C-alpha cells in the first residue's frame, strides 16, 4: 500500500477493503494455509514450523513461520533436493485451493 | 478410495467431496465496502 | 530356492557367526550415522559394499573400527556366559568399563567454578546411554537411574510449536528408545531351549537400569524371541524357515502393545522379496528399492526410526525382504541410514545366529583383520563367539 | 469476531470441574449435566461461575436450554464474539 | 504440480482436519500441527525429488 | 593506511554474530527488568532467530 494502489489489507473501511473480511474469503485462505503446511510437514529434510496463521494484521492472506538452521548450510549453500522441495511447497497452496 | 488415479487437466481438476459452490451476494455497493 | 550352503549348522558356528555378523554389519554402517537413504545411495552410487576409509563426522571413525552399540552388545555376551547367567551388577560393571576405559575427559569453564568434566569415551556412544553410563559411574544408584535420566533429557521442555522433528537430536531418546533392544540378541541365543517366560525373565533383567518403561522391554523382547526362533529353526526346513512362519509366531505370543502389533501386520501384510541383486547402480535407481523405501517411510518418522516398535519393525523389514540371502540384507539395511550401526548390528546378529558362519565375504573379515581392532580385536571377538554355545546354568 | 473455541472450551471445563468436584477427565465435551451430579439449583450457580470466570453476560432466552457441555462453550464463544459490536 | 496434486489427494483427510482447526482455531503451532496431522494417518514422501 | 602502521594500529579484534546460545543470554538478561512469564524455553526461541 504506497499510492492510489493497493488492495492486499482487508479491513480498514474505505471502498477498497471490506471490514469484516467475508467469510468464504476466509475459507479460502484456511484451505491455502492448510494445504502449504501440509505439504511442508510431509517433504523430508525441510524447514521446521512454528506458527501457522489466518489473516494476519487483516492482510488477505496466510503466513506460515519456518525456522530453519544455520549450522547445516551456512548462509551458502543449496543443493537440488532443497530446491525442489522449495518449488512444491510452493505451490502446494494453489493446488489445494 | 484411489480417485487420486483419475486426475486429468484436460477434464477439469476436481476433488471428491460436492462442489462447494455455495455463494450470496448483497448489491455491488454493500460488497465493496 | 534359497541360500543352501551347507546342510544344517551345528551349534557353535550359530554363535561365532551371529557375533561375527553383528560386528561386521556395525563396522560396516558406522560412517552412516544421522543422514538419510537419499543422500547415502547418492553418496555411494556403487553400493555401500565395503569397509570406507575416510570419515570425517564430528566424532569421527577410523578403519575398521566399531561403535559403542557393538561394544554393549559383546560386554552382554561375554558377562552372561562368565556369570553363567543374566546378572544386573555383573553385566552393569561390565558394560561400564568397557565404556570407560580408553577414553579421556576435558574440563570446562564458567566463572563460578562449575565442574562439568565432560566424559570422552573414545568410541562413539549415543547420548542417552552416554548419560546412563555416566551416571550409573558417578556413583548414583544402578536402578533407579531411568526416572531422573527421562526427565533429565527432557530439555526437550516445552518445545513449544516447533513441530518438524527432522533434526535427529529432537528424536524423543530415553527408556522407549532403541538403547536396549540393540544388545538383545545373544541373550536370546543363550535361553533359544528355556521357554518363554524365562526368555521374558532374563531380557528384563538385562534392561532394569536404563529402560524400564513397557515400549523398549517390548522390543527388546520381540528381538529376543526372533533371535531365539531362528536359533531353534533350520535354514534347510522349506516349511518351517519362512518368513511368513516367524512373523504369524511373533505376532501370536511376543506381540504384547497396541502399536507393536500394528506395526508388525503391516509389515506382514505387505512384505515382498526381493530378487538377486549383482548390479547396485541399477537396484538403487529400481522399482524394487522405490517400493522397499516406501514401505520404510512407512515403518518410521521421515525415516528415522528411534522408538522401540519402529526398531523392531525396521529390523525384521530389512532382514525378512531378503530371506535367503544375509549379506545382501545386511547391506540393504546399512542403506537406508539413520540409525544404520544399530540396525546393521543386529541385522547381522540374526542373520548369524541364523545361517551360521559361511555367508561372510572374505573382504569383510579381512578388513575387520587389517582395522586399528587388528587380529587383537578379532580374535577377541571370535573367542567371546566360542565361550557362548556350552552355557546352561539355572 | 473470531474466537478460539478451544481455549472457551478447556476453560468451561477446568470450571466446571472446580465447581461440581469432579475431575477433569469426567468433564466430556458431549456430557451433560444431569449425570454430572447437577440439579438444577447448581445449573444455576455453574452459570454464575461461567459468568464471574469470563466476565460477560449471558444471552437468557438461549440459556434456558443449557444442558451439555458444548453448548455451555458455544454460549460463551458466541457472547465473546459479539462484543465490540 | 503434479507431485503437490498426488501429496494432497492421498492425504485427504489430514487435509480436511487441518483446515477445520485452523478455520476455528485461527493460529496453530508447530506441535499442535504436528499432532493433528499424525492422528489423521498422514503418509510421508519418501524423498524430496 | 597510515595509521596501520606499527605502534599506531597495530591490532584489529573482530566481535561476531551471535549464536543459539549467545541469543538465549542476550534476551535473559533483558527479562530481568520486565515482567515475563518465567518458565519460557529460551533456547527454542533463540533459535529461531
Amino acid at each position: 500500500t504506497a499510492g492510489d494502489g493497493g488492495g492486499l489489507v482487508g479491513g480498514e473501511g474505505v471502498e477498497g477493503s471490506p471490514d469484516p473480511i467475508p467469510p468464504q474469503l476466509r475459507r479460502a485462505v484456511s484451505v491455502y494455509e492448510a494445504g502449504k503446511a501440509l505439504l511442508a510437514y510431509i517433504t523430508p529434510d525441510y524447514e521446521e514450523i512454528a506458527r501457522v496463521s489466518v489473516c494476519p494484521l487483516n492482510v488477505l492472506t496466510g503466513f506460515t513461520l519456518f525456522v530453519e538452521d544455520e549450522d547445516k548450510n551456512v548462509n551458502a549453500i543449496l543443493t537440488r533436493s532443497e530446491l525442489e522441495g522449495r518449488m512444491v511447497v510452493h505451490l502446494a497452496g494453489r493446488c489445494a485451493e | 478410495s484411489n480417485w487420486w488415479a483419475s486426475i486429468n487437466r484436460k477434464t477439469g481438476i476436481r476433488g471428491p467431496d460436492p462442489a462447494p459452490a455455495e455463494e450470496h451476494t448483497n448489491g455491488p455497493a454493500r460488497d465493496i465496502i | 530356492p534359497a541360500w543352501r550352503g551347507p546342510g544344517e549348522v551345528g551349534d557353535e558356528d550359530k554363535a561365532v557367526g551371529c557375533l561375527l555378523g553383528a560386528a561386521v554389519g556395525n563396522v560396516l554402517a558406522a560412517p552412516y550415522q544421522g543422514d538419510r537413504h537419499f543422500e547415502v545411495i547418492r553418496l555411494r552410487r556403487n553400493g555401500v559394499t565395503d569397509f570406507w576409509k575416510y570419515d570425517i563426522g564430528a566424532q569421527p571413525v577410523q578403519y575398521g573400527q566399531y561403535t559403542g552399540d557393538f561394544a554393549n552388545l559383546l560386554a552382554v555376551a561375554t558377562s552372561l556366559s562368565a556369570s553363567r547367567g543374566v546378572e544386573p551388577a555383573h553385566l552393569l560393571g561390565a558394560l561400564t568399563r568397557a565404556y570407560a576405559e580408553g577414553g579421556s575427559s576435558v574440563e570446562v569453564e564458567d566463572a563460578s567454578g562449575g565442574s562439568s568434566s565432560g566424559f570422552l569415551p573414545a568410541r562413539r556412544y549415543s547420548p542417552y546411554d552416554r548419560l546412563v553410563m555416566d551416571a550409573v559411574l558417578a556413583g548414583t544408584d544402578p536402578l533407579k537411574v531411568p526416572e531422573l535420566a527421562e526427565r533429565y533429557l527432557a530439555e526437550t521442555t516445552r518445545r513449544h510449536a516447533s513441530s518438524s522433528s527432522d533434526r535427529p537430536d529432537r528424536e524423543p531418546h530415553g527408556p522407549s528408545d532403541l538403547g536396549a533392544a540393540a544388545r538383545a540378541a545373544p541373550i536370546g541365543l543363550a535361553y533359544r531351549r528355556a521357554g518363554g517366560e524365562r526368555l521374558l525373565a532374563a531380557v528384563r533383567r538385562s534392561l532394569e537400569f536404563s529402560h524400564p518403561t513397557p515400549l523398549g522391554l517390548d522390543a527388546a523382547h520381540v528381538v529376543a524371541a526372533a533371535a531365539a526362533w531362528c536359533g531353534r529353526q533350520q535354514p534347510g526346513d522349506a516349511v518351517g524357515a519362512t518368513p511368513a512362519a516367524l512373523l504369524s509366531h511373533l505376532l501370536n505370543d511376543v506381540a504384547v502393545t497396541a502399536e507393536q502389533c500394528g506395526k508388525l501386520r503391516l509389515l506382514r501384510d505387505n512384505l515382498f522379496q526381493l530378487d538377486e541383486v549383482t548390479d547396485w547402480r541399477a537396484f538403487y535407481a529400481g522399482p524394487q528399492w522405490a517400493r522397499l523405501t516406501a514401505l520404510f517411510s512407512r515403518l518410521s518418522f521421515h525415516g528415522l526410526a528411534t522408538a522401540g516398535s519402529e526398531f523392531a519393525s525396521v529390523v525384521l523389514l530389512a532382514l525378512l525382504s531378503s530371506w535367503g540371502r544375509p549379506e545382501q540384507a545386511v547391506i540393504v539395511a546399512a542403506s537406508l541410514g539413520g540409525h544404520a550401526p544399530a540396525t546393521a548390528q543386529t541385522v547381522g546378529a540374526l542373520a548369524g545366529t541364523l545361517y551360521g558362519q559361511s555367508w561372510v565375504p572374505e573382504r569383510w573379515w579381512r578388513g575387520l583383520g587389517e582395522g586399528v581392532e587388528g587380529e587383537a580385536g578379532r580374535e577377541a571377538v571370535v573367542q567371546a563367539g566360542r565361550a557362548l554355545a556350552a552355557v546352561e546354568l539355572a | 469476531a473470531a474466537v478460539d473455541k478451544a481455549k472457551v472450551l478447556e476453560d468451561v471445563r477446568s470450571i466446571i470441574s472446580t465447581q461440581l468436584g469432579t475431575e477433569l477427565e469426567k468433564v466430556a465435551p458431549e456430557a451433560k449435566f444431569v449425570d454430572l451430579g447437577a440439579d438444577s439449583l447448581d445449573t444455576v450457580e455453574i452459570m454464575m461461575a461461567l459468568e464471574e470466570k469470563f466476565e460477560i453476560a449471558l444471552e437468557e432466552e438461549g440459556a434456558e436450554k443449557i444442558a451439555t457441555v458444548q453448548d455451555a462453550a458455544d454460549m460463551i464463544a458466541a457472547q465473546i464474539a459479539a462484543k465490540g459490536n | 504440480e503434479a507431485k503437490a496434486m498426488y501429496g494432497l489427494a492421498i492425504n485427504w483427510r489430514a487435509l480436511q482436519a487441518l483446515t477445520q482447526a485452523l478455520l476455528d482455531r485461527g493460529t496453530i503451532t508447530g506441535k499442535e500441527v504436528a499432532h493433528i496431522l499424525e492422528s489423521n494417518g498422514v503418509i510421508h514422501f519418501p524423498d524430496p525429488y | 593506511s597510515a595509521l596501520i602502521r606499527p605502534g599506531r594500529f597495530d591490532r584489529i579484534i573482530y566481535m561476531p554474530l551471535p549464536d543459539a546460545l549467545g541469543r538465549a543470554k542476550i534476551m535473559q538478561v533483558h527479562a530481568r527488568n520486565k515482567a515475563v512469564d518465567p518458565n519460557i524455553n529460551w533456547y527454542e526461541v533463540a533459535r529461531a532467530m
